[PDB]
C-alpha cells in the first residue's frame, strides 16, 4: 500500500537491519520495528465462463414472415431491411433467409 | 461494383455480434494484400461433432488463459523472517473451465516467464498453493522487484496460444443432423491446426500471407478468390469466375503474393516514366540518370 | 412556519478586540488530528511580522528505541561536509506561507457555558516541514569535490531588508495561558446593550450588490 | 511507540493495526449536552451591515449577536434586522491550533498555545427573504 | 444490448402487421400500386412508408446515440428507454410528422448523403490503383495471355 | 513497406475530381 | 384539457424587431467602435523614445465620425452609398483622435488630429441610412429592405462570414492510436497562445509543450512548483485506493531520480528544456506565466497552478480505465466569431505597427539635428491603415505576425442574385475545418444543436454540414465583466482555494466552482447555490446572459460568461403552468409590455446550450408535465430562412428539403426596389412576378409578398 | 421522390384561387386536409382533387 512517515512526510522503503528487517527511509532518520505479521490482501477480477454463439435459439429473436423460397418450396422464412444506395435513386432492399434443412442466404 | 459498395454494416443483428469488415475496405485490403490483416477470424471443424462435451474440452484448449484470472487471491505476507508472495489456485474454477493446468504447471509456467526469474525460490506448498519468495540482487532491492513481478503475474500466461485472442462455438443444425465449428480470432494458424482437438485437415483461414506462409503460396490463389466472392455475394452483385481468377493469377505468378501499392508496381513493371507520376520531386528521376538504365517503349 | 416560534434558543454573541491584534492561526495537513505537537519539546520559534513568515524548531529525542543510529552517522557527515549543534540530527525546521492576506471574514469563536466570544483573525499561516539542510550539504559537497523588469532576486531582496525576531515557547499548562485566555474570554461590558447597528436589509442587499 | 505510519485514506481512522455528516444544530446541541469548552473557527459574510465597508474591526465591544435554532429546520444567526444562517461545510480532518504571539520591543516575544480547532462554520445571507422583502 | 434487439423486432412486427393489412384494404386501380407491381419506380416498403407509418429510423445500424447527458434530446426524460422516446416514428407522412420525429428522420437523411458525396474519391482512388496495374494483360492468337514483356 | 497515407501520398487525379455542378456566381496567346 | 394560449406567436415579432435576424450583424459592429476602439487606446497610450527622456506621446481621446469623403481641395460632403457602389469608390470615414506631443521644451495638445479612415456598416449608427423614413430611403436610392450588414470597398458588397472555432480554457480529453490523452489550451488577452498535453504510456504520465524538448514527469513538475512532501501530491490527486495504485510508478520514478528539494528540480527542468540567466531562472520564468497563462500568479505561487493541474490529473485517471471520452463536435463548447473581433485583432495589430513605426523614424533625427524644434505631425502619414484595411477586406487574407495567423477566403462576394440568395448570405457559417473527406462526425447532424442551426439548410455537393446557417430564433452573446459576478459569488458562501488541503476535494459532498476555465472555490449545496444564482439572475442585478450549469459526473458547477454564445428565448412554467398569461399577451397586442418589460418582470429567459442539458423543455402546453423547467414558444421556428419557404416541410423528405433550400437561392426574381438604378456585373430580372397562394408565416415575417420569385400556373 | 406536401399544396391552392383568401401552409400546424375538403364541396367541384 501506500506509508509515509509521520516527521517528514516522505514514503519509506523496507530495508534490511542489523538482526531484522526495518522500515526505514532516506529523507530522515525514522526506523519502525517489523512486528508479528502485517499483511496485505487483494482480490483480482476472475474469469468467468464463454458463451457459445450461433444457432437457432438466437434465430429466434428476430421475427420472421411468410414467403416461399424457390429452393425446397418452403414458405417459412427471415426477411429483414436495408437501404442501399443504388446508381440512379435510393433503394431499400431485403434479405433473405431461408429457416430449413438447407439454410440458404439471398439478397434480390 | 465498388462504386456502389459504401455502406455500413450490413447483417448486423444480435445473433452474431462479430465485428468483420466487408465492403470497400476488405477489398482494398484484399488487393493490396498487407500481411497485417484487420479482425482476423479463422475457422476449423471437430472430428467429434456430436457431443459437445469434446467441443468445450477442446474450446479451453486453444484459448490464451492467464494466471491472475484462475488466481483466487494473491497476497504478499511480511513477519520477522524473510517475505514472500503467495498465490492461491482456485480448483474450482479450473474444473468449470475444464482446464489441464496443475500446480506444478503453474510452477513450469512461471520458471519459463519472461520476467527475471529461476527455479530458487519459487514452490508448491499443498494441492493448489505456489509460494515465490523474490532475490535480492543485480538491479535493486527485493521490494522495488516485488512491485514488479505482482503486476506482471497474470500477464505470465499458463496455457494456450499468446496469439489467439478470443474463441467461441458455432452450432449448425441440418436435416437432423448437429455440427459443432471451432472459430477463433488469431493469426498463428499453423499452431492451432497442429492441435488434438480441431482436425488439422478441415480449417479455413483469413489471412492470405499466413496461409501462404503456412500452407503455400498455390493454396493462397484459392482463398484470394473465395474471398472476394464472399463480399461480392454480400452485397447482392455478381461477378464472373475468371473475372477474379485472372486478377489472382496476377500476383501468383512471378513470386510470392505481391500487393497492388506503390512498391509492388516497381517489382512488377519496369518502367520509370509511369513511376515518375506516383513518386515525387526527383528522387527517381536524378537515380536514373545515375545509374543510367534503358527504358523499352512497349 | 407555525412551527419555528414555540421552539427556539436563545444565545448571546460577544465581541472582542483586545487580542484580535495578536492572533495567528497555525494549519498543520500533515499531522492527523489525533497526534499532537504541543507535547514535543521545542528548541526555539522565530517570526516576521512584516511578511508573515514564521519558522519553527522542534527537537525530537536522539538516541530513543526507535532510531538508526548508523544513517544518523551518515548523515551527519553530509551536514558537517554549524546548523546542528550536536552530533547527529535531533531537530526539525517548519516553515511558513502567506495565504489569504485579506482576513476580513475568518475570525475564532469561543463556546463558554452560554455566551460566545468572537475575537477577529490578523492571518492565517500554513506551518509544513522542509528539508532545507541536504541540499547546502550536497552543494557544499560537489563543488568541493569539483574545485526594469521585476524578478524573483528582487523580492528575495525585499525579504532580506527586514530583521528578525525571536520567541520563546510556551505550552498547555501556563499561567499566561490562562491569563490569555480570559483575556479573550471576559468581554467586561456585561450591560445589556442594543441598537449597535441599524441597516434594513433591502438597503444591506444594496450595499452588497452595486447597481453601478 | 507512538508514532504510527499514518495513511492517505484513512487519516482520520489510521488503525491498520489492532465519515459522517453532523448537522450544526444537532452539533450544538451534543456541544452543550457535555457542558465542554471547545474553541469554533466560523468565517462572517463580507461587508457585514454597519455604520465603505464595515467590518469586526471597526465595531464596539458587548451583545450584538443573536443564535436561533427552529424546530426541523436550520440555525440563523440574526442581529436585529439582518438575517443569516449558519451551516457546516469542509470538515477538518488535519491538526488545527492557534496560538497568541507576543511582540515586546526589540527582541522579548511571548508565544503562548490558547488551543486546537477542528470544526468550521460558514455564515452565508439569503438573497431569498431579501428579495422577497425588497419587491413586495 | 439483449434488450436492445428484444424491443427491436417488436416494432418492426407492427409495421410489417400494418402494411400487410394494407394491402387487403387498398383498390386494383391504385396507381402507386399499380407502379409497385409493374416494378417501374417504387416499392411495397414506400407504399407502407406513405400510407401506414414510416417505421424506426436506425443510425448506423443502431439507436439515436445521447447528446446531452445520457438523453437523445432535452425534451426527454433521463435514462428513458422508451421505443416512442429513443428513435420511434409512429405517424406516416400524410397525417403529419412530430418535429421530434422530423429531426431524427433528418438524422438518417445526412448520414446518406455524406457517405456518397465523399465516395468518389475512394472509388477513385481505387480505380487508378487498378488501370494503371492492368493496361497491358491482352491474348494472342495461340490461345494464350501474356504480359508486355 | 512504411506506414503511409494514401491521401497524403498519392495526389488527387482527375479521377478524384468529382464534376458536379454548383452555383458559383457572383496566359499568353497565339 | 388544459389551459392553453394561442396568444404567444406574436412573441417572435416583438423578439424579432429589436434584435435576431441581421441586426446581430450591426450589434457586433456598433458595441465594437464604442468599447473595443476605447480599449485598443487604452491599451497603447504612452510611447517613449530612447535618446533622450525628454519626448513622449499621449492620447486624450478617440472617435469615429460620420461617411466622407475628400474631393479635390479642402471639401467634405456627406457620401451617399449608393454614390460609392456607382462610382467603385469605398464606404468609409475618418478617424480623429486627440494627441498630445511634447516637442522642444512646452508641451503641445493638437486636438482633432486625423490618423486614418476606416469602413462603415451600411446599416450602422454612424451611418446616415439609420433612422430614416421610406420616402427618405427612396430619395437616397437604397432600397428600403434591404437588410444590410456588408461592406462597401471598391464598388462591390463584401460580407464577412461567421467563423465557428474550438472554446478557449478548457481541459479536453480525447484518444488517440495509444490510449487516452488530456489537453489544455490557453490564449489570453495579450498575444501568447499554448496548448499542453498529458499523455499516459506504460503506466507513467508525461507532460509535452510547444517549448519543450523532452517530456517530464508530472511529478517533477509538482516539486518544481513549489509543493516539497511528496503526500500532498497523492493527497490533492486524489483519496482512493485505485487512484493511488494508478500513481505508484510515477512516485517511484520520481524517487529513483535523485531529486528531493525544488532547486534540484528546476535544475531538471532547465536541463531538459531547450530555448534559443541561469537554468534555474530560465527554468522558474517557463513555470509561471508560459505554459499556462489563463492562470495569473500573484508574486510567484503556485498554489491555484498545482490546484488546476490536480484536477487535472484526476480527470486523466477517471477517463482513463472507463469508456468516456470527450468530444469535439458539441456544440455547447464550440464558439462563434463575427466580423467584430477580427477587425478587432486588424485594428490592435495595425496601431502597434504605427506606434512603433513612428517611433523608428524619429530616433535618428534628434542626435543628428539642424534646428530645435521637432514637430511629429509633419512626419506622419494616414495612408498605410486605409490601405491596410481596404487590403485586408477586399483580399480577404487576414495576415497577422503578431498574433502569427493566417486565414483565407473570410470575405465573400454578396450574391444579389435574388432577395433570398442576398437574406441568406448573411446567415451563412463556415467552419474552420479544411475540405476533408474523412471527417463524418462534425459533417454529420449533431443532437445537440436544437432550434440553432437548421437541419434542412446545407449545401448538396462536397460540403455536406461544413456550411450551416442559423436558425430564426438566434442570439450571439457579447463580451462582459466578471466582477460583481464574483463578488455575488464571494457573498453567497464560496470558500477560497487557498484555505482547505487537497484532500477535501476528493470528498463527494464537495464541489468545485469554475468561470470561464477558472477555478473559483469549493462551495456545499449547490443546489441551493445555483437557485440563488437563478434567482438573482431573473430579478435583474446580474446580466441576463450568464450561464450556470452543474456536472455531477465530474462533480463541479460550470460558471460560463464570455462573448460568443448562442442563447433563444425560452418561457418560464411554473410547477404545472406557464407563467404567460392571457392579460399578459393582451397588453402587448395594445402596444404595451415589450419584450424587455417580459424580460424585466420575470416572464421569459435565455438559456445556453449547456444550460438546457440540466432542464427539462416542453414542445406543447399538453405535454407539460411536474418536471419541465421551460417551455417551447413556437416549434416551427427550428426551420430556417431558406426552409419556411416549402409549404408542409414535415409532410416533405429531408433530401427534398435540403434540395429545395439548396435551389431556393438559385431561382432568379426581382431584387429590390432600385433595380433598374444599381449596375452590377450579372442580374437577373422576371416580367410578371405573382404572389404565392398558400404563403407560410416565415414568408409574411420576412415579408416575401412583396419581392416574389416565382409565378402561379 | 416521396413528396405528398405537392398534392397537398396544389389542394389548398385550388380551394384558396376558389374561395378567395390565402390558406396557411407553416410547419408544423397549418390547416388540415379535412375542412378544406369540405370547403371544396361548396363550389360544387370534386371533393379531393378528381
Ligand atoms: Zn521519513
Ligand atoms: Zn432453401
Amino acid at each position: 500500500m501506500l506509508l509515509f512517515c509521520p516527521g517528514c512526510g516522505n514514503g519509506l522503503i523496507v530495508e534490511e537491519g542489523q538482526r531484522c528487517h526495518r522500515f526505514s527511509c532516506n529523507t530522515c532518520p525514522y526506523v519502525h520495528n517489523i512486528t508479528r505479521k502485517v499483511t496485505n490482501r487483494k482480490y483480482p477480477k476472475l474469469k468467468e465462463v464463454d458463451d457459445v454463439l450461433g444457432g437457432a435459439a438466437a434465430w429466434e429473436n428476430v421475427d420472421s414472415t411468410a414467403e416461399s423460397c424457390p429452393k425446397c418450396e418452403h414458405p417459412r422464412a427471415y426477411f429483414m431491411q436495408l437501404q442501399t444506395r443504388s446508381a440512379d435513386e435510393p433503394m431499400t432492399t431485403f434479405y433473405k433467409c431461408c429457416n430449413a434443412q438447407c439454410g440458404h442466404r439471398w439478397r434480390d | 461494383p465498388g462504386t456502389q459498395m459504401t455502406l455500413k454494416t450490413f447483417h448486423f443483428a444480435g445473433v452474431a455480434s462479430m465485428n468483420i469488415t466487408l465492403g470497400v475496405p476488405r477489398i482494398k485490403e484484399i488487393i493490396n494484400a498487407s500481411k497485417a490483416i484487420s479482425t482476423p477470424i479463422i475457422t476449423a471443424q471437430l472430428d467429434k461433432d456430436d457431443d459437445a462435451d469434446y467441443a468445450r474440452l477442446v474450446k479451453g484448449r486453444i484459448e490464451k488463459t492467464l494466471l491472475g484470472e484462475i488466481s483466487e487471491y494473491i497476497e504478499e505476507v511480511f513477519l520477522p523472517d524473510d517475505c514472500f508472495i503467495l498465490v492461491k489456485l482456485s480448483l474450482e474454477r479450473i474444473r468449470l473451465l475444464r482446464l489441464e493446468v496443475n500446480a506444478e504447471t503453474v510452477r513450469y509456467s512461471i520458471c519459463t516467464s519472461k520476467l527475471r526469474v529461476k527455479p530458487g525460490d519459487v514452490a508448491v506448498h499443498g494441492e493448489a498453493v505456489v509460494c515465490v519468495t523474490p532475490r535480492e540482487n543485480s538491479k535493486s532491492s527485493m521490494y522495488y522487484v516485488l512491485q514488479f513481478l505482482k503486476e506482471d503475474l497474470p500477464k505470465v500466461v499458463v496455457q494456450g496460444i499468446p496469439e489467439v485472442s478470443r474463441a467461441v462455438i458455432h452450432i449448425d443444425e441440418q436435416s437432423g443432423k448437429e455440427k459443432y465449428k471451432l472459430l477463433v480470432e488469431g493469426d498463428n494458424l499453423r499452431a492451432v491446426m497442429a492441435t488434438h482437438g480441431v482436425k488439422g485437415t478441415r480449417t479455413t483461414s483469413n489471412n492470405t500471407y499466413e496461409v501462404e506462409k503456412t500452407l503455400g503460396i498455390e493454396a493462397a490463389r484459392t482463398t484470394i478468390i473465395n474471398e472476394i466472392q464472399y463480399t461480392m455475394v454480400n452485397h447482392g452483385m455478381s461477378i464472373d469466375r475468371r473475372h477474379v481468377m485472372l486478377l489472382s493469377d496476377l500476383m501468383t505468378y512471378k513470386g510470392e503474393v505481391l500487393g497492388i501499392t506503390r512498391f509492388g508496381l516497381a517489382k512488377m513493371k519496369e518502367s520509370v516514366l509511369m513511376l515518375a507520376s506516383f513518386e515525387k520531386t526527383a528522387d527517381h528521376l536524378f537515380d536514373a540518370a545515375y545509374f543510367g538504365q534503358k527504358d523499352s517503349v512497349c | 412556519n407555525e412551527e419555528d416560534d414555540p421552539v427556539v434558543q436563545e444565545i448571546d454573541v460577544y465581541l472582542a478586540k483586545s487580542l484580535a491584534e495578536k492572533l495567528y492561526l497555525f494549519q498543520y495537513p500533515v499531522r492527523p488530528a489525533s497526534m499532537t505537537y504541543d507535547d514535543i519539546p521545542h528548541l526555539s520559534a522565530k517570526i516576521k511580522p512584516k511578511q508573515q513568515k514564521v519558522e519553527l524548531e522542534m527537537a525530537i529525542d536522539t538516541l530513543n528505541p526507535n532510531y538508526c543510529r548508523s544513517k544518523g552517522e551518515q548523515i551527519a557527515l553530509n551536514v558537517d561536509g554549524s546548523t546542528y549543534s550536536s552530533k547527529l540530527m535531533d531537530k526539525q525546521t517548519f516553515c511558513s506561507s502567506q495565504t489569504t492576506s485579506n482576513t476580513s471574514r475568518y475570525a475564532a469563536a469561543l463556546y463558554r457555558q452560554g455566551e460566545l466570544h468572537l475575537t477577529p483573525l490578523h492571518g492565517i499561516l500554513q506551518l509544513r516541514p522542509s528539508f532545507s539542510y541536504l541540499d547546502k550539504a550536497d552543494a557544499k559537497h560537489r563543488e568541493r569535490e569539483a574545485a526594469r523588469v521585476q524578478s524573483y532576486e528582487f523580492l528575495q531582496k525585499k525579504h532580506a531588508e527586514e530583521p528578525w525576531v525571536h520567541l520563546h515557547y510556551y505550552g498547555l499548562r501556563d499561567s499566561r495561558s490562562e491569563h490569555e485566555r480570559q483575556y479573550l474570554l471576559c468581554p467586561g461590558s456585561s450591560g445589556v446593550e442594543n441598537t449597535e447597528l441599524v441597516k434594513s436589509p433591502s438597503e444591506y442587499l444594496m450595499m452588497l450588490m452595486p447597481p453601478s | 511507540r507512538r508514532p504510527a505510519p499514518p495513511l492517505t485514506p484513512g487519516r482520520l481512522p489510521s488503525i491498520r493495526s489492532r465519515p459522517k455528516d453532523v448537522s450544526v444544530a444537532e452539533l450544538l446541541r451534543e456541544l452543550s449536552l457535555t457542558k465542554e469548552e471547545e474553541l469554533l473557527f466560523l468565517q462572517l459574510p463580507d461587508t457585514l451591515p454597519g455604520q465603505n465597508a464595515c467590518t469586526l474591526a471597526d465595531l464596539t465591544e458587548g451583545q450584538v449577536g443573536k443564535l436561533l435554532i427552529r424546530k426541523s429546520g436550520r440555525v440563523q444567526l440574526l442581529l436585529g434586522k439582518v438575517t443569516l444562517d449558519v451551516t457546516m461545510g469542509t470538515a477538518c480532518s488535519f491538526l488545527q491550533e492557534l496560538v497568541s504571539v507576543g511582540l515586546g520591543d526589540s527582541r522579548t516575544g511571548e508565544m503562548t498555545v490558547l488551543g486546537h480547532v477542528k470544526h468550521k462554520l460558514v455564515c452565508s445571507p439569503d438573497f431569498e427573504s431579501l428579495l422577497d422583502h425588497k419587491h413586495r | 444490448e439483449t434488450l436492445e434487439a428484444l424491443i427491436l423486432k417488436e416494432l418492426s412486427v407492427i409495421r410489417d402487421h400494418a402494411g400487410s393489412a394494407c394491402l387487403r384494404e387498398l383498390d386494383k386501380s391504385n396507381s402507386p400500386l399499380t407502379m409497385a407491381l409493374c416494378g417501374s419506380k417504387g416499392s411495397f416498403i414506400n407504399i407502407s412508408q406513405m400510407i401506414a407509418c414510416v417505421g424506426q429510423q436506425a443510425i448506423s445500424g443502431s439507436r439515436v446515440p445521447d447528446g446531452f447527458e445520457n438523453r437523445s434530446l432535452p425534451h426527454f426524460e433521463k435514462h428513458s428507454k422508451l421505443p416512442a422516446a429513443k428513435g420511434f416514428v409512429a405517424n406516416s407522412f400524410y397525417s403529419g410528422l412530430t418535429p421530434t420525429e422530423f429531426f431524427f428522420h433528418t438524422m438518417a437523411g445526412r448520414e446518406g448523403l455524406v457517405d456518397t458525396a465523399v465516395k468518389t474519391a475512394e472509388t477513385g482512388y481505387m480505380q487508378r490503383r487498378l488501370v494503371k496495374s492492368l493496361e497491358d494483360l491482352c491474348s494472342q492468337y495461340d490461345l494464350t495471355v501474356r504480359s508486355s514483356t | 513497406q512504411e506506414e503511409y497515407d494514401e491521401e497524403e501520398q498519392e495526389e488527387e487525379n482527375d479521377y478524384i475530381n468529382s464534376y458536379f455542378e454548383d452555383g458559383d456566381d457572383f496566359e499568353a496567346t497565339y | 384539457p388544459i389551459p392553453t394560449v394561442e396568444e404567444k406567436w406574436r412573441l417572435l415579432p416583438a423578439f424579432l424587431k429589436v434584435k435576431g435576424l441581421v441586426k446581430q450583424h450591426i450589434d457586433s459592429f456598433n458595441y465594437f467602435i464604442n468599447v473595443e476602439i476605447k480599449k485598443i487606446m487604452k491599451a497603447n497610450e504612452k510611447v517613449t523614445s530612447d535618446a533622450d527622456p525628454m519626448w513622449y506621446l499621449k492620447y486624450l481621446n478617440i472617435y469615429v465620425g460620420l461617411p466622407d469623403v475628400e474631393e479635390s481641395f479642402n471639401v467634405t460632403r456627406p457620401v451617399s452609398p449608393h454614390e460609392c457602389r456607382l462610382r467603385d469608390m469605398t464606404y468609409s470615414a475618418p478617424i480623429t483622435v486627440d494627441i498630445e506631443y511634447t516637442r522642444g521644451s512646452q508641451r503641445i495638445i493638437r486636438n482633432a488630429l486625423p490618423i486614418g479612415r476606416m469602413p462603415i456598416m451600411l446599416r450602422s449608427s454612424n451611418c446616415v441610412l439609420t433612422g430614416k423614413t421610406p420616402a427618405e430611403f427612396a430619395k437616397l436610392n437604397e432600397c428600403p429592405l434591404d437588410p444590410g450588414g456588408y461592406f462597401i470597398v471598391k464598388g462591390v458588397e463584401k460580407v464577412i462570414l461567421i467563423q465557428e472555432q474550438l472554446s478557449k480554457n478548457r481541459i479536453i480529453v480525447e484518444a488517440d492510436r495509444k490510449g487516452a490523452v488530456g489537453a489544455s489550451v490557453t490564449s489570453s488577452t495579450h498575444e501568447k497562445k499554448s496548448r499542453t498535453n498529458m499523455a499516459v504510456k506504460q503506466g507513467r504520465f508525461y507532460l509535452r509543450h510547444n517549448t519543450l524538448s523532452e517530456d517530464i514527469p508530472i511529478v517533477i513538475i509538482f516539486k518544481a512548483m513549489g509543493v516539497e512532501s511528496d503526500q500532498e501530491i497523492v493527497q490533492m490527486i486524489g483519496t482512493e485506493e485505485h487512484v493511488m495504485a494508478a500513481f505508484g510508478p510515477s512516485l517511484e520514478e520520481c524517487q529513483k531520480a535523485q531529486i528531493f528539494t525544488q532547486m534540484q528540480a528546476l535544475k531538471y527542468i532547465g536541463n531538459k528544456v531547450r530555448r534559443q540567466k541561469t537554468k534555474i531562472e530560465e527554468a522558474r520564468e517557463l513555470l509561471a506565466s508560459t505554459i499556462l497563462t489563463h492562470v495569473p500568479v500573484k508574486e510567484f505561487n503556485f498554489r491555484a497552478k498545482c490546484i488546476y493541474t490536480a484536477v487535472m490529473v484526476r480527470r486523466v485517471i477517471l477517463a482513463q480505465g472507463d469508456n468516456k471520452v470527450d468530444d469535439r463536435d458539441y456544440y455547447g463548447n464550440k464558439r462563434l466569431e463575427l466580423a467584430g473581433q477580427l477587425l478587432s485583432l486588424l485594428f490592435e495589430d495595425l496601431f502597434k505597427k504605427f506606434n512603433s513605426e513612428m517611433k523608428k523614424i524619429a530616433d535618428q533625427v534628434i542626435p543628428k539635428q539642424r534646428a530645435a524644434q521637432f514637430d511629429v505631425v509633419k512626419h506622419m502619414r494616414q495612408d498605410q491603415i486605409t490601405n491596410g484595411m481596404v487590403n485586408a477586406i477586399s483580399t480577404g487574407n487576414w495576415s497577422l505576425k503578431r498574433f502569427k495567423m493566417d486565414r483565407q477566403g473570410v470575405t465573400q462576394v454578396l450574391s444579389r442574385l435574388s432577395y433570398i440568395s442576398a437574406l441568406g448570405m448573411m446567415t451563412r457559417i463556415s467552419s474552420q475545418f479544411e475540405k476533408t473527406r474523412k471527417v463524418s462526425g462534425p459533417r454529420s447532424l449533431q443532437p445537440s444543436q436544437w432550434g440553432m442551426l437548421c437541419p434542412s439548410d446545407t449545401p448538396e455537393g462536397e460540403a455536406c454540414g461544413l456550411v450551416k446557417n442559423l436558425a430564426l430564433m438566434t442570439h450571439i452573446t457579447t463580451d462582459m465583466e466578471d466582477g460583481p459576478i464574483v463578488k455575488l459569488a464571494s457573498n453567497l458562501g464560496v470558500e477560497d482555494v487557498n484555505l482547505l488541503c487537497g484532500e477535501e476535494l476528493s470528498y463527494p459532498n464537495v464541489f468545485l466552482v469554475f468561470l470561464n476555465g477558472n477555478i473559483l472555490g469549493v462551495i456545499r449545496d449547490h443546489k441551493k447555490l445555483v437557485n440563488t444564482f437563478r434567482l438573482m439572475r431573473r430579478a435583474g442585478y446580474i446580466n441576463e446572459f450568464v450561464s450556470i450549469s452543474t456536472n455531477l459526473t465530474d462533480r463541479c458547477v460550470y460558471i460560463s460568461s464570455d462573448g460568443g454564445r448562442l442563447c433563444r428565448p425560452y418561457i418560464i412554467v411554473k410547477k404545472q403552468k406557464p407563467a404567460v398569461t392571457n392579460k399578459h399577451m393582451e397588453e402587448l397586442a395594445q402596444g404595451y409590455r415589450n419584450f424587455e418589460d417580459f424580460l424585466h418582470e420575470s416572464l421569459v429567459e435565455y438559456l445556453d446550450v449547456n444550460e438546457e442539458n440540466d432542464c427539462n423543455i416542453a414542445l406543447y402546453e399538453h405535454t407539460i408535465n411536474k418536471d419541465t423547467t421551460h417551455l417551447e414558444i413556437e416549434p416551427f421556428t427550428l426551420l430556417g430562412v431558406c426552409a419556411g419557404l416549402i409549404p408542409y416541410p414535415h409532410h416533405n423528405q429531408s433530401p427534398r428539403n435540403t434540395y429545395q433550400c439548396a435551389m431556393g437561392k438559385q431561382a432568379m426574381g426581382t431584387i429590390g426596389y432600385n433595380q433598374r438604378n444599381r449596375i452590377d456585373t450579372l442580374m437577373y430580372l422576371l416580367a410578371y412576378p405573382q404572389k404565392p397562394m398558400v404563403k407560410t408565416k416565415t414568408i409574411e415575417l420576412i415579408e416575401f409578398e412583396k419581392l416574389p420569385a416565382g409565378q402561379n400556373a | 421522390r416521396m413528396t405528398v406536401g405537392k398534392l397537398i399544396e396544389l389542394l389548398a391552392g385550388k380551394a384558396g384561387v376558389l374561395d378567395g383568401r390565402f390558406h396557411y401552409g407553416t410547419a408544423f400546424g397549418g390547416s388540415k386536409v379535412k375542412d378544406v375538403c369540405e370547403d371544396l364541396v361548396r363550389h360544387g367541384y370534386n371533393y379531393l382533387g378528381k
